Formats: C-alpha cells, sequence, structure tokens
DNA sequence: TCGCCCCCCTTCGGTGCTTTGCACCGAAGGGGGGC
C-alpha cells in the first residue's frame, strides 16, 4: 500500500513539548511496549535532529490489567491539516445517543497496518525518560498511522468500511461510531445478549486485525429553586441573586416584586413573609425552570466547552455549550469509590464521563474548563485516566458567587 | 582517535546561510596552546585547512580547564548556532546520588577528547570555518574546519549524547546487572560482582569504548572509594557535596548576593533548614548588578542562621529499594518551606525547600499543598514513585479545607505530625448567617478617568460611613469597604457586597497577599469570632444595597 | 567574548475578562550545579 499524502496547517511547524517524569512502572511498560513496536518497524529509533516532542505515557484499565501506551498527540491533531476539506471525515450517527446499552472498544492496532506519508514521520517523534536520569531519553518516531493521530481514522476510513460492512449488514439496527481510536456500539438489546454481541464484534475484528454505557439515563439537571415555608431576608437575596443570573439564560424571568419584598435595611436573619405578587412571582419563574430553553441548537460548526463545578460529598455538576449561556446540556456527575477522598481522581472520572457522553452524543469532546490549580491537576491526572483519547482543556478559578447549579 | 560511528545529519535553517565573522586579538600563551591543539588536532584528522572558496568564519578563544594545566578549545559560534536547525535535547535532567543503590564496586570513568572522538556532517563542516590569529599583527591567520563536533557549536552535546547512547547499548544490553549511569562523557557503573569479575567488566567496557574511538584516559579513571562524581563524594555507606564556600564580604554588591543565594540553594539539597527569603529581598527593585546592597538585620540573621547549618558536617544515604520513601515538611515562616526525605529515621536521602510565592494571595494550606506537588514531582524523577508524607496539619484542618474550597485538591497518604508551628486556617467565614450580628452592607466605587473614589456602608442597626479615598481603583474600593465594616463592627459580622472581585478572594481564606490592603483585611477576619460574607447582584434596586450603593454616590 | 541540561528568585510582557486593573502564566534576566 501507498501513503497518503499529508500536511500540517499552513504556516505552523510540528510539536515542540516536553517528556514530563513517569513513574518506574509506567516507564518500564513503555521500554517493553516500544522495543517490540521497534522489532515490527511500527516505530523507529531516532535521534535528536529531529526537532519534534510529544509526551507519551501510559494507563492500565483495571479489568484489562495489560498497560497501554499514550501518546498525547493534542498538540499534533491541531496543527495536522483538516481531513473535511480533503474530504476524509467520518460523519457521526444521530442513533447512537436512543441505544440503551454502548461499548467502547479500543480498535487503536488496527492503525499499524497502514504505513504513514514519510515526510509526515518526523512530526510525530517521542521519547522515553529515565529513572534518576541514568541515561538521556530515548527517542522514536512512526512509520505507521499512530494511536491518538487525529489523521488515522481519516486515512483508516475506508478500510474500517470494509471490515465493519458485514456486521452491521447482519445487525442493522446496531450502531457504530468511530471516534479516534475506538469504536461506539450501541444497541436495545438485554444486558447479557449486548454483551454477547460485543464478542461476536470483536472475534470479526480479531480475524483481520470497557463498561457499558447507559445513554437513556444521563439525567438533566435544571436550575432548582429551594422550597421553604419561611424565608429570610438572606434567603431571599439568594433568590433574587440567582434568578437575575439565570435571566442571561431564560426569557422573561422577573423579580422586581421579589426585590422590593427587601426593601430597607434589613437584618439578614428577619423573616419576611411572602406577598402575594412575591408567591406569584416565584412560582412562575419556578415553571420557567422546570423545562428547559427555547431556541438551543447544535452547531457542529463549533467547538463545544464544558464547565465542571465541585458540588461537595461527590458531586459534580456540569454544563456543555457552545455559545455562552445557551447550554446543550446541563448534568450531574457523581461517583462514589467508597472512600469519598480524592477530589482529583473524581474530577478526572467526571471528565472522562462528559467527553464521553459528548462523543457519543455530538461526535467529538469539549474544550474543558476546569475548577482546579494547574499544578494540582498535572500532578495527579494521569493516574486515573482511562480512555485512548484526551480532550482539551484549560484551568479556572471560578469562586461561586451563586451555586446556581445545587 | 575519531569513532566510525554514523554522522547525525544537520541543516541550517530554512533561508539561512552561514557565518561571516572575523577574529578577535588573543594573548601568546594562548596562541600557542591553540597551534599545539590546531596542528596537533589537524594531525590528528580533527580539522582540516581550508582557503577562501569558503566564505564562512567563526572566530576561536580558549579557556583553561580543571585538569591541571590542560586549556580546552572553544569557538564563538553565536551566529551559527542561531542559524542552525533546532534539536531535541536528550538530557532530561540530572542524575542525584540519593537516586543511587548501594553497590558492591564502583568505578567512574570519563571519555578523553569526548566531542573530538566523534565525526561532523560532512556537508555541514564548511559552517564551521575559522581562523587562529597567532599574535594577530604577524601574518594573517591560518583557516580551517571541523570534521568532529566542535566545543560551542549547539548540536554538538546531543549529537555527542546521541552517538554515546549508541555505542554503550551493545554492552547494555549484554550485562543488565551494572549499572551505568551516563552523563556526558562521564560513567559511573557499578555492580554487585566482586572486584575482580567487576574490574573484568570494566576492561570489556574499556574496550568496547576503545573500538568506537572513546578512549577512557588513566588519570580519569576512578576505582577507589571516595568517588568524586557530579559534585558528590560517593562513599560506600554515604555521600556528600564536594565543600561549599560562601563569599565572605564587607560591602555586598546585587551580584554577590545572588551568587550567595545560589550556593545556599545547592546547600539546600543536603542541608536541612536553608532559608534565603530575607538574602533574596535584597535583590527586589534593584537595578544594577554592581549597585551595592546593605544587608538588613533580617538578611544579616538569615546568613548567620545559614553559616551555623552549613558548619555541621553532613550527608546523605543511598536508596533501599526495599523500604518505603518519607517525606517531612516544617513550616518555617514567611511562606518558607522545608523537607527531609528519608526511609530510615535521621538517615536522610536528601532535603530540599520550597518557597515560591505564587498568586497575589495565598494561604499555608495551599502552600503545603505546592511543596506536597514539588516534592511528588522530584520523588518521581529521582526514584520512580512518590512517597508517604509527614505533614504538619491536622487531618481535620485539611477536611475542612478541602470540602469548603470550590476547587478540586488533593494530598495522598500522609501521617500528621506535632511539629509546631502547625499549618491551619486562620479563620472560616459563617456558611449561613448569624442571629444577633449587625448586618452590613458595603460598597465602593471609583472613577476611572479620576482614580478618586469613595467606601461606605450601612447598617440593620442605622450605622453609615462613607470614606473618600484618592488614587485608587473600582476593585480597591471594594476592597476598602469591606476593610471598613470589620473595622467598625463587631466580633460577628454579617456582610453583604456586590464585588464578585472581593468576594472571590476572601472566599478562598487566604492568610498572606502582595497586597497591602488585602493584609490589612485578613489580620481583621483573623480577630473575629464569626463572619458571614454574602454577594448581591449591584444595581438592582435591592435593600440595604440599594441604600448604601445611593449613599456612595 | 562558547555549548547543552536541571534547580531557584525576580522581572516583564502577553492574554482575557460580560475588565478599564487584575490575576495568571511563560519566557528571560540573574545566580547555583553538572559535563
Ligand atoms: C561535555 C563535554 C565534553 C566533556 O568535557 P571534559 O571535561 O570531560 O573534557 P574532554 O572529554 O573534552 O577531554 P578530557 O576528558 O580528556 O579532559 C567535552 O568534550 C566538551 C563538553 N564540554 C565540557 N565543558 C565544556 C565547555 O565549557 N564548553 C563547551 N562548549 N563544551 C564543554
Ligand atoms: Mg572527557
Amino acid at each position: 500500500i501507498e501513503t497518503v499524502p499529508v500536511k500540517l496547517k499552513p504556516g505552523m511547524d510540528g510539536p515542540k513539548v516536553k517528556q514530563w517524569p513517569l513513574t518506574e512502572e509506567k516507564i518500564k511498560a513503555l521500554v517493553e511496549i516500544c522495543t517490540e513496536m521497534e522489532k515490527e518497524g511500527k516505530i523507529s529509533k531516532i535521534g535528536p535532529e529531529n526537532p519534534y516532542n510529544t509526551p507519551v505515557f501510559a494507563i492500565k484499565k483495571k479489568d484489562s490489567t495489560k498497560w497501554r501506551k499514550l501518546v498525547d498527540f493534542r498538540e499534533l491533531n491541531k496543527r495536522t491539516q483538516d481531513f473535511w476539506e480533503v474530504q476524509l471525515g467520518i460523519p457521526h450517527p444521530a442513533g447512537l445517543k436512543q441505544k440503551k446499552s454502548v461499548t467502547v472498544l479500543d480498535v487503536g492496532d488496527a492503525y499499524f497496518s497502514v504505513p504513514l506519508d514519510k515526510d509526515f514521520r518526523k512530526y510525530t517523534a517521542f521519547t522515553i525518560p529515565s529513572i534518576n536520569n541514568e541515561t538521556p531519553g530515548i527517542r522514536y518516531q512512526y512509520n505507521v498511522l499512530p494511536q491518538g493521530w487525529k489523521g488515522s481514522p481519516a486515512i483508516f476510513q475506508s478500510s474500517m468500511t470494509k471490515i465493519l460492512e458485514p456486521f452491521r449488514k447482519q445487525n442493522p439496527d446496531i450502531v457504530i461510531y468511530q471516534y479516534m481510536d475506538d469504536l461506539y456500539v450501541g444497541s436495545d438489546l438485554e444486558i447479557g445478549q449486548h454483551r454477547t454481541k460485543i464478542e461476536e464484534l470483536r472475534q470479526h475484528l480479531l480475524r483481520w486485525g470497557g463498561y457499558e454505557l447507559h445513554p437513556d439515563k444521563w439525567t438533566v439537571q435544571p436550575i432548582v429553586l429551594p422550597e421553604k415555608d419561611s424565608w429570610t431576608v438572606n434567603d431571599i437575596q439568594k433568590l433574587v441573586g440567582k434568578l437575575n443570573w439565570a435571566s442571561q439564560i431564560y426569557a422573561g424571568i422577573k423579580v422586581r416584586q421579589l426585590s422590593k419584598l427587601l426593601r430597607g435595611t434589613k437584618a439578614l436573619t428577619e423573616v419576611v413573609p411572602l406577598t402575594e405578587e412575591a408567591e406569584l412571582e416565584l412560582a412562575e419563574n419556578r415553571e420557567i425552570l422546570k423545562e428547559p430553553v427555547h431556541g438551543v441548537y447544535y452547531d457542529p460548526s463549533k467547538d463545544l466547552i464544558a464547565e465542571i463545578q465541585k458540588q461537595g460529598q461527590g458531586q459534580w455538576t456540569y454544563q456543555i455549550y457552545q455559545e455562552p449561556f445557551k447550554n446543550l446540556k446541563t448534568g450531574k456527575y457523581a461517583r462514589m469509590k467508597g472512600a469519598h477522598t480524592n477530589d482529583v481522581k473524581q474530577l478526572t472520572e467526571a471528565v472522562q464521563k462528559i467527553a464521553t457522553e459528548s462523543i457519543v452524543i455530538w461526535g467529538k469532546t469539549p474544550k474543558f474548563k476546569l475548577p482546579i490549580q494547574k499544578e494540582t491537576w498535572e500532578a495527579w491526572w494521569t493516574e486515573y485516566w482511562q480512555a485512548t483519547w484526551i480532550p482539551e482543556w484549560e484551568f479556572v478559578n471560578t469562586p461561586p458567587l451563586v451555586k446556581l447549579w445545587y | 582517535p575519531i569513532s566510525p560511528i554514523e554522522t547525525v545529519p544537520v541543516k541550517l535553517k530554512p533561508g539561512m546561510d552561514g557565518p561571516k565573522v572575523k577574529q578577535w586579538p588573543l594573548t601568546e600563551e594562548k596562541i600557542k596552546a591553540l597551534v599545539e591543539i590546531c596542528t596537533e588536532m589537524e594531525k590528528e584528522g580533527k580539522i582540516s585547512k581550508i582557503g577562501p572558496e569558503n566564505p564562512y568564519n567563526t572566530p576561536v578563544f580558549a579557556i583553561k580547564k580543571k585538569d591541571s594545566t590542560k586549556w580546552r578549545k572553544v569557538v564563538d559560534f553565536r551566529e551559527l548556532n542561531k542559524r542552525t536547525q533546532d534539536f531535541w535535547e536528550v538530557q532530561l535532567g540530572i542524575p542525584h546520588p540519593a537516586g543511587l543503590k548501594q553497590k558492591k564496586s564502583v568505578t567512574v570513568l570519563d571519555v578523553g577528547d569526548a566531542f573530538y572522538s566523534v565525526p561532523l556532517d560532512k556537508d555541514f563542516r564548511k559552517y564551521t570555518a575559522f581562523t587562529i590569529p597567532s599574535i594577530n599583527n604577524e601574518t594573517p591567520g591560518i583557516r580551517y574546519q571541523y570534521n568532529v563536533l566542535p566545543m560551542g557549536w549547539k548540536g554538538s552535546p546531543a549529537i555527542f549524547q546521541s552517538s554515546m547512547t549508541k555505542i554503550l547499548e551493545p554492552f547494555r544490553k549484554q550485562n543488565p546487572d551494572i549499572v551505568i549511569y551516563q552523563y556526558m562523557d562521564d560513567l559511573y557503573v557499578g555492580s554487585d560482582l566482586e572486584i575482580g569479575q567487576h574490574r573484568t567488566k570494566i576492561e570489556e567496557l574499556r574496550q568496547h569504548l576503545l573500538r568506537w574511538g572513546f578512549t577512557t584516559p588513566d588519570k580519569k579513571h576512578q576505582k577507589e572509594p571516595p568517588f568524586l562524581w557530579m559534585g558528590y563524594e560517593l562513599h560506600p555507606d554515604k555521600w556528600t557535596v564536594q565543600p561549599i564556600v560562601l563569599p565572605e564580604k564587607d560591602s555586598w554588591t546585587v551580584n554577590d548576593i545572588q551568587k550567595l543565594v545560589g550556593k545556599l540553594n545547592w546547600a539546600s539539597q543536603i542541608y536541612a533548614g536553608i532559608k534565603v527569603r530575607q538574602l533574596s529581598k535584597l535583590l527586589r527593585g534593584t537595578k544594577a548588578l554592581t549597585e551595592v546592597v546593605p544587608l538588613t538585620e533580617e538578611a544579616e540573621l538569615e546568613l548567620a542562621e545559614n553559616r551555623e547549618i552549613l558548619k555541621e558536617p553532613v550527608h546523605g544515604v543511598y536508596y533501599d529499594p526495599s523500604k518505603d520513601l518519607i517525606a517531612e515538611i516544617q513550616k518555617q515562616g514567611q511562606g518558607q518551606w522545608t523537607y527531609q526525605i528519608y526511609q530510615e529515621p535521621f538517615k536522610n536521602l536528601k532535603t530540599g525547600k520550597y518557597a515560591r510565592m505564587k498568586g497575589a494571595h495565598t494561604n499555608d494550606v495551599k502552600q503545603l499543598t505546592e511543596a506536597v506537588q514539588k516534592i511528588a514531582t522530584e520523588s518521581i524523577v529521582i526514584w520512580g514513585k512518590t512517597p508517604k508524607f509527614k505533614l504538619p496539619i491536622q487531618k481535620e484542618t485539611w477536611e475542612a479545607w478541602w470540602t469548603e474550597y470550590w476547587q478540586a485538591t488533593w494530598i495522598p497518604e500522609w501521617e500528621f505530625v506535632n511539629t509546631p508551628p502547625l499549618v491551619k486556617l486562620w479563620y472560616q467565614l459563617e456558611k449561613e448567617p448569624i442571629i444577633g450580628a449587625e448586618t452590613f452592607y458595603v460598597d465602593g466605587a471609583a472613577n476611572r478617568e479620576t482614580k478618586l473614589g469613595k467606601a461606605g456602608y450601612v447598617t440593620d442597626r442605622g450605622r453609615q460611613k462613607v470614606v473618600p479615598l484618592t488614587d485608587t481603583t473600582n476593585q480597591k474600593t471594594e476592597l476598602q469597604a469591606i476593610h471598613l465594616a470589620l473595622q467598625d463592627s463587631g466580633l460577628e459580622v454579617n456582610i453583604v457586597t456586590d464585588s464578585q472581585y472581593a468576594l472571590g478572594i476572601i472566599q478562598a481564606q487566604p492568610d498572606k497577599s502582595e497586597s497591602e490592603l488585602v493584609s490589612q483585611i485578613i489580620e481583621q477576619l483573623i480577630k473575629k469570632e464569626k463572619v458571614y460574607l454574602a454577594w448581591v447582584p449591584a444595581h438592582k434596586g435591592i435593600g440595604g444595597n440599594e441604600q448604601v450603593d445611593k449613599l456612595v454616590s
């Protein structure tokens, strides 16, 4: 087979990202994985005259307790030429989020049978570090379609359809969607029957080269207003400040009849009786918050963005939008490992879960605004990462003015 | 000799050509030292004479070596370096003696004339053209180019290291039970073989190196403890830094203080409790490296303490992979932290310090967390794993913090250790309003063109105050308004502001700040008994807030 | 009158915010150390 010509985007150079420190066990895994890949000619040893680099690490899902190499090609992918312009893009099926069970399979290995354009290989360099810097970094670059490179599903696209056509011919009501190195495969069968057909799809792939998601209960979490029998000045202030902020999202929400319940310079703990005209304004507002917002539609040409707020006792709320205040989805993530100890683990798991949902729903991951210090995140996140893809993120320190999402 | 190893291909950056710069005058001793190396380097094949059809040049000089009277030829390739392609450097970090395990037999070897034993890409050689002056005004200098890696060229370290890595690799795979720390051309070689078998393996390593053109001269071949290595001294059971000599002056320049702080940071890897905050303060706001700086009283005290610590002999020990790593941290004051990493008590592998000020406003719990993160990263680098922590913070303090703080945060497996001063939260905002406490509605506004402003409050008890402010900002007036409510209230108070900015700072419970104003607010928060702090949107006619907003105008 | 690497402390300047300063952050100055 012969290579597809690949370009970076005009005026961009390849990635130049430093390798971060790795534990002993991740380093040993990488050395074993890489030397066997080298023997098989999938990667080649290179020197320092290649000026590019991308960080490499490793993950170990615990119900398949072998290590998986992960190269963080996020920078390379941003600088790689788009394949929609070259008509090599993959379409997203709208039926996948309608299935009651979706299983993720890691099909990254199929890429290793297609060679990569020789002029593009130098941009795929990575460096394996050394414990206590006993030696210099050991450098490789790819000779084949790399895992985690956005160009690999696009170039492998026609071959992947050929391997899949018999299976979905046989199974017209199962929906398969390729995202990066992953197949998302959904159906409406009984949980043990679904699993059985996943094992059949595997064996068809194995003859050439996770856990169950449930999109049916990805409950939307609306903005809720407290219900009390007596209301303090402080309660009404907190209530008014919350609806004022929500008037940026919802249409025609009033607080003028609540704001002047608070007329005068009052004690925060003073109990203020609700007037007719305020109970009027309030229940109307609860109805508006009850069912979602009119006029908000997904735009595939714009990026998705996700915001997350820690709420405490293992609860994490999130919103996904493309334009501010036009949320395509609001939700609540909760996960108990039985300890309740790790904020960073919980947040890392919340990020995989939310990005997973965006893949299922829209076909791509959002850029996350993470409520954590950059350096606290960077100290620990790879300990808990279990996906073969990595979303874009940035770090925000946003003190909660209101607790809008709780 | 010159390695028969393949050259590494190298390019100039696109569009660029080679350097064209004239040689400068040098001394007779230096010129004769260069001629002894040049006409000898030509005889060794390291350089070749060229002529005028090569249009490139670059100037040369010589510096002394620590290896007795030997000189080191170096060329000023500043221009060629800018025009040479980038490289991905393979030296990722610096090996540390605390990461070594105990070994029965140890050798340290050094390659002779290391860079000159690696050939330079033939197509690139012409860009390295230079000229040896020889008294300058006698005759025009002779022109040469390099056939081997030049000292002073941007690409030489990486191409040497990568070549050294390839030459060692036949040998490393063949002897997995022998540790070879490879740093530039310096080879630490440890094993658990008896000295006879070990010396047999050394001789074999030396012969393999020599077939690839790397000599190992006898003068740099150490076979007996203590080994001089990477600036340390390796004993069988322990290691020490080579002696650290602190400058002693009666008048100090900025540059003197910069040198002193550097030496202390280097010392802090094995000397526990070094501090440099007060000495470093002296560097702030200076404007010349030769400017005389009088030591403050605090800096003399800090210096005297460091000198006392440095008088005492210290050693680190080596790593035992079969035992846990343990990291213990102490607070030293003013955002300074010191730590020790050990496996058996009172036997440190190494020490360190963390003293960085991150952010305008912070607290001890956050900085402790930063120190933990620095130590975690350093432990991965040196040992491949993170340690267990012993921390001077109560479990309840930590639990109070990560349940009241809105950002995700975490500290790995740790045990409380009672070494005062403990890390603590210095105040805690109430989650609910306080019954029977005054309610202050605060506001401050500033005119952004004017820089004049006002800060004020109204109170459910009928109290009112407006203060004029000069050369201030919007954000400052809001902090000022809160400052005034804390100043005029009792031990318990309810505060209502419309500044998300001010709420944002105070809600993170900072205990120190780069801002004198935020610092004053902090000391007031610390003296209070209870404080409930609440936010409302501005300019929405909300009772109390609207009245104080009217009054600030 | 040189090169490459790590570390710390200080300063400077670019980025984005429903801003008008402010907080954050990466790069570059100085120093230490290695070869
Ligand atoms: C790491 C290096 C090798 C080891 O340096 P080295 O001290 O072991 O000396 P070398 O092996 O050359 O000969 P020797 O071992 O017989 O003494 C040397 O090739 C060159 C390089 N190096 C060292 N110092 C300097 C310097 O300041 N400026 C430059 N540009 N390069 C330098
Ligand atoms: Mg040498």
